[PDB]
């Protein structure tokens, strides 16, 4: 629905403005939104959603362990675990359990 | 018609900065800046002035201590630009091979004994140091006196 | 214990006189130090038959944003040294008639401050150029044939041509590709084609 | 919390030094800086968005507080 | 040290997305089109469910960073609407207040 | 009487380029808190009316963004909390800089930007015509 | 009834500072906010990033400095710098007091990539805004 | 005094540590919030402003016409046929991102033809020569 004189000209601006030249239905398009932004899996939200829970509680640890962080939530479960020695609750031996 | 543009006008980076600076003058009533701004934490004679710094010198030696001995805590580098100045730095030589090019990076590590042991296997094993490798291995003994230089801790 | 519990000293505000150089004690911006400012500053919703807060361990105080570094006397100082590294607009440049004529292009960019460790923001890539078309030497067909491939990018009523780029990474990298954009465009507009007959 | 005659007084005398520091840190004339050029600079050294203005930071002749 | 597993195997899941997501998207390129021939686009389709099945984004969950909650979580934050509550009631969030008009 | 005797002012080095020309500067400034913008404005327009830059200043409509979330932790769905973040505008629009001027006056008042204030600078750069478009080559 | 951030009425025994004794619909009309950053204003980036930063430094704070804090911290953050303001007691030694401070400051800039300082401010006993 | 100094031989240990101890006779604490602010800065912890948000990010030196203009690294492919339209299209998308870069691009495009030299025999027989 477009003149010769419409159509060569706005292939002539879709070749100044660096868009698509050949015609090309809307399903091959895909291609060039595809490469024209980043996937999902590699952009930051998705890739470093989570903070790095490894390093947050290895440090912490460390540093109890150092003398320089107290942790009160672990003196909490350590009281209690050991609480439950002296009255019996103790974990067992791995394999030697109750169970064979 | 002709319009004349002024000519352009360059600083370094801290210039304004300094601009800004020049302007105040040393407050009497205060302690000097390195001190927290507190009665309680105020230096209150000679002897807390050079006290109170050493004990905040030694709080940020400790930091140090962990930073080097526990690098994989402090990796995630998200600052933009990049700050080479606040990354963990590494001390020990990281090319075990025996050869004159990894001798030379314990002569930079400055590791004294480390860098007398390698050059007398290397020289063991025949192979050639440079001349070059030579002086900096003495330059690093000769300045030190064969002796180690002192690290934070063991 | 040896003496008694280390007892706090005097705040210092009481050393201060009532003409000093304020500017010199709080020369940069930091948080408010009831110890150092010299104002009976009170803050927080009294309770019923009492009075807001004193200032000392005030955390909502600490909460402020203080403008204690920005005094209109620190402003005036601050300013005066800063002179030395301005230059003047040129004086020919009166009004924007006057800008239009002898500076055609306007090249808007824009920088974006917020607070964090990185200081990077993909919107400041973004270069948008204006230029009237009556500033071009553009005759009756490269005109026409310039409106018609621009498109959208051109407006009758103000008669400019916006051209934004935000293709390449960097602001650097878009000017470059905006002025080229407009340097083709031009020079296309002027070619004419054996097709344009078929108009 | 009761208030003493005594306290008062003292309380009268910080105002009246803060007001002329006030003042100084403004770079106006202690001699006539007024109530509404306290709440003036107040506002400004320590801009407070509340939305409550009891809430808000003040500083007030100690007769009007107390 | 994650909240519990099941976040950490979202945690591999987009560790594993990460790392095939170029390859993913050049595969899927060649099947979004109409262009290539068919029997090309149809070796691509076999390429493409090859690949180990973590690497897939849409296996992707969006838990709460702090307690791993599957559902309820403000993507803005990546926290569970209870744990953004507990943060916002306390005026601990920069600029959020109770709304009422 | 213990002051600095001589005072090692800061090396301004006039070079031999000329000077960006900006038509106008648009310091748009964000925040929560309206008496913080108020407070920036009266300095920064200080600040401006110091340097002899002329200024002019406006308030952008205010942006109000509510969400709503469940009240309690387990059903109870008709009962929920409703939060809000209130963005307020000021928009400081200067004219006539020179690139020089502009950068001093931008780096005074962007490290004084006050903590919770975001700002968005919009640079009008007046340039001429590319060498290339003064006529044409066919 | 509502539960959220709400200090209950107990005998008129219980001290309560300011912060504590507010409800949280005061948050913007009696108390400000305990953290000041753009992350959270309209068409700003890296909310998400500075919200667990806060949460981490308001843990570790409690744990390096235990038992001294009189109130909660109060974070700013202006460009690239992060300032942490804390109400401490006057009970741990002023030796200890600087080399926590010299010792938190340096390795919280290692470990968010950027300068950091601390502004300590003592008071000798808790400030009691009212007895519930 | 000397014409030309031995620049490009690197100090010795002893140079160095002589230059370290010049560095010691003129260190004095910090004054004023003013002079932190400036060695922060000069050690490159602090941003320097005016903020510029492409501040130590200059991708390779790269021009314009790098990002834009992909064509070039399209010679090895067929001149004509589907390959060539798929191949624009994909050039297309690449010179519209500006998340990547020129080596990143590079990289997409070189993946492709070593992909279609792979599948030479499927393309020969659906009327397609590659290479
Ligand atoms: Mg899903
Ligand atoms: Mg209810």
């Amino acid at each position: 629905s477009l003149s010769e004189y419409a159509f060569r000209m706005s292939r002539l601006s879709a070749r100044l403005f660096g868009e698509v030249t050949r015609p090309t239905n809307s399903k091959s398009m895909k291609v060039v939104k595809l490469f024209s932004e980043l996937p999902l899996a590699k952009k930051k939200e998705t890739y470093d959603w989570y903070p790095n829970h490894h390093t947050y509680a290895e440090l912490m640890q460390t540093l109890r362990f150092l003398g320089l962080y107290r942790d009160e939530h672990q003196d909490f479960m350590d009281e209690q675990k050991r609480l439950k020695k002296l009255r019996g609750k103790e974990k067992p031996k791995k394999g030697e359990g109750k169970r064979a | 018609e002709e319009v004349v543009i002024p000519k352009k006008k360059t600083w370094d980076k801290v210039a304004v900065l300094q601009a800004l600076a020049s302007t105040v003058n040393r407050d009497t009533t205060a302690v000097p800046y390195v001190f927290q701004d507190d009665p309680y934490l105020m230096p209150a004679s000679s002897l807390e002035s050079r006290s109170f710094l050493l004990a905040k010198k030694s709080g940020e030696n400790v930091a140090k201590f962990i930073i080097n001995s526990y690098p994989k805590y402090f990796q995630k580098d998200i600052a933009e630009p990049h700050i080479p100045c606040l990354m963990p730095e590494y001390f020990e030589p990281q090319i075990k091979d025996i050869s004159e090019a990894a001798l030379k990076e314990r002569i930079e590590l400055r590791k004294v004994k480390a860098s007398v042991d390698m050059f007398d296997q290397l020289l063991q094993a025949g192979t050639t140091v440079s001349l070059e490798t030579t002086n900096s291995l003495l330059d690093l003994l000769c300045y030190y006196g064969d002796q180690e230089p002192s690290t934070d801790y063991h | 214990e040896r003496p008694p519990r280390r007892k706090a000293l005097p705040p210092r505000t009481e050393k201060m006189a009532v003409d000093q150089d304020w500017p010199s004690v709080y020369p940069v911006a930091a948080p408010f130090k009831p110890s150092a400012v010299p104002l009976p500053v009170r803050m927080g919703y009294p309770v019923k038959k009492g009075v807001p807060m004193a200032k000392e361990g005030n955390l909502e105080l600490l909460k402020i944003p203080n403008f204690l570094h920005l005094t209109p006397v620190a402003i005036k100082k601050h300013c005066e040294a800063l002179k030395d590294f301005c230059t003047e607009w040129p004086a020919a440049l009166d009004s924007d008639e006057k800008c239009e004529k002898h500076f055609p292009i306007e090249i808007d960019s824009t920088d974006y401050v917020s607070s964090g460790p990185s200081v990077r923001n993909p919107r400041a890539r973004v270069v948008v150029l204006r230029v009237k078309l009556s500033s071009l030497n553009l005759d009756d067909h490269a005109k026409k044939k310039l409106i018609k491939l621009v498109g959208e990018r051109y407006c009758k009523t103000t008669d400019v041509l916006t051209i934004k780029t935000d293709r390449c990474p960097l602001r650097r990298q878009n000017y470059d590709y905006a002025v080229y954009l407009l340097t083709v465009l031009y020079h296309e507009s002027w070619n004419t084609e054996e097709w344009e007959k078929s108009k | 919390e009761t208030y003493t005659e005594d306290f008062i007084k003292k309380q009268i005398e910080e105002f009246n030094i803060g007001k002329r520091h006030l003042a100084n840190m403004m770079g106006e004339d202690p001699e006539t800086f007024t109530q509404e050029d306290i709440d003036r600079a107040i506002a400004y050294l320590f801009p407070s968005g509340l939305f409550e203005k009891r809430a808000r930071p003040v500083m007030k002749h100690p007769e009007q507080i107390f | 040290h994650y909240v519990d597993w099941r976040m950490w195997r979202d945690v591999k899941r987009r560790k594993m997305a990460y790392e095939y997501a170029d390859e993913r998207l050049r595969i899927n390129s060649l099947r979004k089109n109409t262009i290539l021939p068919k029997i090309l686009q149809d070796v691509a389709d076999e390429e493409i469910a090859a690949l180990p099945r973590d690497s897939c984004p849409v296996r992707i969950r969006n838990r709460c960073v702090m307690t791993s909650r599957p559902r309820g979580v403000k993507r803005r934050w990546r926290l569970s609407r209870i744990v953004f509550r507990h943060l916002a009631d306390h005026g601990q969030l920069s600029g959020i207040q109770r709304a009422t008009w | 009487v213990d002051v600095p005797k001589d005072l090692t002012k800061p090396v301004v080095t006039i070079s031999d380029e000329p000077d960006i020309l900006y038509k106008r500067l648009s310091v748009l400034v964000k925040g929560h808190d309206k008496a913080v913008l108020d407070s920036y404005e009266y300095f920064a327009v200080l600040a401006a009316k110091e340097l002899g830059i002329s200024i002019k200043v406006h308030e952008p409509p205010r942006k109000i963004e509510r969400f709503t979330l469940l009240q309690s932790v387990h059903i109870y769905k008709k009962h929920r909390v409703q939060y809000e973040m209130r963005t307020l505008y000021r928009c400081l629009e200067l004219e006539h800089l020179t690139g020089s001027t502009a950068d001093v006056y931008l780096e005074y008042i962007q490290r004084n930007l006050p903590e919770g204030v975001a700002m968005e600078v919009t640079k009008t750069q007046l340039e001429q015509l590319p060498e290339h478009i003064k006529e044409p080559i066919w | 009834k509502n539960r959220a951030a709400r200090v209950r009425v107990s005998k008129g025994d219980k001290p309560v500072t300011y912060e504590e004794a507010h409800a949280p619909h005061y948050i913007a009309h009696r108390k400000g906010w305990l953290s000041l950053h753009t992350g959270n204003l309209d068409g700003e980036d890296h909310a998400a990033e500075r919200t667990v930063e806060d949460v981490f430094l308001r843990k570790f704070m409690w744990g390096t400095f235990p038992g001294c804090l009189a109130d909660q911290l109060v974070l700013k953050r202006r460009g690239n710098q992060l300032e942490i303001c804390a109400v401490v007691l006057r009970q741990l030694s002023p030796h200890k007091y600087y080399f926590l401070v010299g010792y938190s400051e340096t390795l919280l800039s290692y470990f968010y990539k950027c300068p950091v300082r601390l502004h300590l401010q003592t008071v000798p006993s808790k400030v009691v805004y009212k007895y519930l | 005094t000397k014409e030309a100094p031995e620049t490009d031989t690197s100090p010795s240990l002893w140079d160095v540590e002589f230059a370290k101890q010049l560095a010691t006779v003129n260190e004095q604490p910090l004054q004023n919030g003013f002079e932190e602010l400036i060695q922060w800065t000069k050690e490159g912890k602090l941003w320097e402003f005016p903020i510029n948000n492409e501040a130590g990010f200059d991708d390779d030196g790269s021009e314009f016409h790098e990002h834009i203009f992909l064509e070039k690294h399209l010679e090895s492919f067929p001149k004509q046929g589907p390959i060539r339209h798929f191949m624009e299209l994909v050039t297309c998308g690449l010179s519209k991102n500006p998340y990547l870069s020129v080596k990143q691009k590079v990289e997409h495009i070189e993946w492709f033809r070593n992909y279609f030299n792979e599948k030479k025999d499927i393309l020969k027989e659906s009327n397609i020569q590659f290479n």
